[PDB]
């Protein structure tokens, strides 16, 4: 029962932009937390890049589970957790954030906004709050009409890629991952 | 020049422990290439880091050096022995022979047994699953023990509970971690009725945050099975704790469905109730 | 339910020739780092490599003489054999050494009588066995002891009746076994104990229905097996569980086809060998238990394997060591 990432994004026609994020990498090895956090930012963006508007999805990896919600408007939200964390509480968390986010930030500050420009400090507070679902607010106005059982599940994040698309070329060419993080993934290319 | 560059590292690691006895964990630092006049042993706060470029040179040096000692091919000082076995086990805690040398050092009065409990702890922060580290640790504890156990024992038992718990958190369903924790309660605590109840309480919150951890929940079962045996007013609540457990389990299965661990747990609690 | 999802492009056929090439070319590229990292179990490493090659009928591709010399150098004055030259002796690698020598029919390369003395001296008053002279008690060592002595025809040397008493005292209420009395049930530990009771002719002490039920619960929807509740599927566990099932006579309860497809999905179409899960790193360890697992399932391209000793039935027939299993 752990939450790792909680980032709010935007899906423009040209690119997908990060607006505000929050991380919890205290469970990882100390000299890996920097690299790990970068991957969670890279994934959160990549999932939105492959997901369409007005749809929910949950890409699965071994011992990790990323949940994405893209509204009818191009405002998105990605939360990363483990296998134990229930998907319903994950999406419930995503909705209450994107509602408070549209309340504080204008709709034109979204397609060109940046984490240093966007103003929302309550992301790190919610990430630590919803760490235990038994200590989460029971919003029955939300989850009563969230599910449609049409939330696309993915066995890996390769299911979002094209037929000839290689994830190896996406990592090494990414501009969100550092040089030490790409080389850290190269030691992960040896199947760890 | 690798005979001097590497022999300097075992000093840098040794020095790090003397200027900082409160080191929390160790770890590997991504470094494809060395930098000018900088030791690969970098520590920030309590954390102790080792750059990866030196590992491929550091390990086989210390490895072969210990083998030359065991085969009487090259003599080492007892101070050199402690230094090489330390750096060797921080890189590979499964090297049984290296641990055995430290057993001999301890048994000869040369090495302080506390240093091995500390060395083992740091090894479990990078290798929480390592079988040999737990195996050796049991021998060290067995040497520290030559009715309620003494204060000295209870001081050590509480320490073992914490390192087992931290190792249980780094690797999901860590059998060797929980198996050792059980061993401690058997031999060190001698199944003390007070310690058993306290462990039943402190692990409630942890167990609810790790519902897919059969080893953690078996630990619960062990506590309950041992409490029944020890009872052969505080002992009165025997069916009370059992129904507290089945309520706690149900309260999780309802909250988090699809976990056969929780089901296997409750299924075993039913066995304990019916066989009183 | 944590599990894997087998892909369509995943291997669905046995690549026997590429597996033999992997084991043969293993260690060919000199790497001082990886050698030292795994040298603490090198003897077992050889055993995994040789056994999986003999099962595929390719044992002759292995340097026989170089290994036999290695083993002779690993025996100590106490009789015990270590994992590698210089390392301390242990019961684990004593068994591995004997297993290798039995494969090569070169049991007299080492001092057999001293091996027996070393094993006998590890037994305690309660019938338990220690790994070495430092007194680590485990059911693995109970199995390793009798498995070693059975290959030497010296099972009588120890207190057999007392050894059975200790192992049976490790049996939990779920039917399984642990490392010590009061341990969580573990498929690997069950294999050791069921292997023990098979050798000591005490399988009647085992509830085949109860234990066989526990073991079959390890099978996941993907087809693969794990070692205990809510664990990821694993190729090695597809041996510990299958062998245990075969010993207690409940192998027919398993899902052959789905499990076979999982094991084959753990192959590497390029390099060869098996990984613990599809798309992971391969090693001789999982390569053996993958092949040995398929063999128990009835793969005809692979020699029949003995569920107790994890060795070809052909080899154990030669030394007249074939414990009765539950029919
Ligand atoms: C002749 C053969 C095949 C073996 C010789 C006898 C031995 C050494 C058997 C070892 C099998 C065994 C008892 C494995 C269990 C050891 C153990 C407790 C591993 C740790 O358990 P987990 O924490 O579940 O880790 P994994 O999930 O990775 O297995």
């Amino acid at each position: 029962m752990k939450l790792y990432s909680l980032s709010v994004l935007y899906k423009g026609e040209a690119k997908v932009v990060l607006l505000k994020a929050a991380y919890d990498v205290s469970s990882f090895s100390f000299f890996q937390r920097s690299s790990v956090q970068e991957f969670m930012t890279f994934t959160s963006q990549l999932i939105v890049e492959r997901s369409s508007k007005g749809t929910r999805a949950s890409v699965k990896e071994q011992d990790y589970l990323c949940h994405v919600y893209v509204r009818n408007d191009s405002l998105a939200g990605v939360v990363i957790a483990d296998n134990e964390y229930p998907s319903r509480v994950a999406f419930t968390l995503l909705e209450k954030v994107l509602d408070e986010f549209s309340k504080q930030v204008d709709r034109i500050d979204w397609p060109v906004g940046s984490p240093a420009t966007i103003h929302y400090p309550a992301l790190d507070g919610h990430l630590s709050r919803y760490q235990n679902p038994r200590e989460a607010d029971p919003m029955t106005k939300v989850q009563a009409e969230l599910d449609e059982t049409k939330i696309i599940l993915h066995n890996t994040m390769e299911s979002l890629l094209e037929r000839g698309e290689k994830l190896d070329d996406l990592v090494s060419k990414s501009e969100v991952l550092g040089t030490q993080s790409k080389a850290f993934y190269k030691t992960a290319r040896k199947q760890n | 020049e690798v005979a001097v560059l590497v022999q300097r590292v075992v000093k840098d690691i040794t020095n790090a422990f003397r200027r900082n006895p409160h080191i929390d964990e160790i770890g590997l630092i991504p470094c494809p290439e060395a930098r000018y006049n900088r030791s690969p042993i970098v520590l920030v706060e309590n954390k102790l880091g080792v750059e990866s470029w030196c590992v491929k040179f550091l390990l086989p040096y210390v490895h072969n050096k210990l083998l030359l000692y065991r085969t009487r091919k090259q003599w080492l000082n007892r101070d050199e022995l402690i230094d090489v076995t330390c750096t060797l086990l921080l890189l590979n805690p499964d090297f049984t022979t290296a641990w055995n040398v430290r057993k001999e050092l301890i048994l000869s009065g040369t090495l302080n047994p506390i240093k091995d409990l500390h060395l083992g702890k740091l090894a479990l922060t990078k290798f929480p699953k390592s079988p040999e580290t737990w195996i050796h640790r049991r021998w060290v504890l067995q040497q520290l023990i030559q009715t309620i156990p003494t204060e000295r024992a209870q001081r050590l038992i509480q320490e073992e509970m914490e390192v087992c718990g931290e190792a249980a958190g780094r690797y999901p369903s860590n059998y060797n971690a929980w198996s050792h924790r059980i061993w401690v309660l058997q031999h060190l605590a001698k199944l003390d009725v007070k310690i058993l109840l306290d462990e039943l309480s402190s692990t409630k919150h942890w167990a609810s945050m790790h519902v897919s951890d059969h080893s953690g929940f078996h630990y619960r079962q062990f506590l309950l099975k041992s409490l029944i045996s020890q009872t052969v007013e505080p002992r009165i609540n025997l069916p009370h704790l059992l129904e507290e457990e089945v309520e706690f389990s149900t309260d999780l299965i309802d909250s988090y469905p699809g976990h056969e661990t929780l089901w296997c747990h409750r299924r075993h609690i039913f066995y304990l109730q019916h066989h009183l | 339910q944590k599990d894997v999802i087998i892909k369509s492009d995943a291997p669905d056929t046995l690549l026997l020739e590429k597996h033999a090439d992997y084991i043969a070319s293993y260690g060919s590229k000199k790497d001082d780092y990886e050698y030292c990292m795994s040298e603490y179990l090198r003897m077992s490493g050889i055993y995994w490599g040789l056994t999986v090659m003999d099962l595929m009928g390719q044992l002759h591709r292995m340097n026989r003489e170089e290994i036999l010399a290695f083993i002779k150098s690993c025996q100590h004055e106490c009789g015990g054999i270590s994992a590698s030259i210089g390392h301390d002796p242990h019961l684990l690698y004593t068994l591995s050494a004997v297993q290798i020598l039995t494969l090569y029919d070169s049991i007299n390369v080492i001092d057999v009588n001293k091996v027996v003395e070393y094993v006998k001296g590890l037994q305690k008053e309660d019938g338990s066995f220690a790994g070495d002279i430092w007194g680590e008690i485990d059911t693995r060592f109970s199995f390793c002891a009798v498995a070693t002595l059975a290959l030497l025809g010296k099972l009588d040397a120890i207190n057999v009746e007392k050894a059975i008493e200790f192992v049976l005292s490790c049996m939990n209420f779920d039917g399984g076994f642990g490392c010590r009395p009061g341990s969580e049930s573990h498929a690997g530990q069950i294999y050791c104990c069921t292997g023990f009771l098979a050798i000591t002719s005490q399988l009647h002490q085992v509830n085949s229905d109860l234990l066989g039920w526990w073991l079959c619960e390890r099978q996941l929807p993907s087809g693969g097996l794990n070692g205990r509740p809510e664990k990821l599927p694993d190729v090695c566990y597809s041996w510990w569980v299958l062998a245990s099932l075969k010993i207690i006579g409940r192998l027919h309860w398993i899902d052959r086809e789905k499990l076979r497809n999982f094991i084959l999905a753990c192959q590497d179409e390029e390099t060869g060998g098996f990984a613990d899960r599809p798309g992971d790193m391969v090693d001789p360890f999982h390569t053996l238990f993958g092949i040995a697992g398929l063999s128990l399932l009835g793969e005809e391209q692979i020699k029949p394997v003995n569920p107790v000793f994890c060795m070809p039935e052909e080899v154990l027939q030669r030394v007249n060591v074939q414990p009765e299993l539950v029919s």
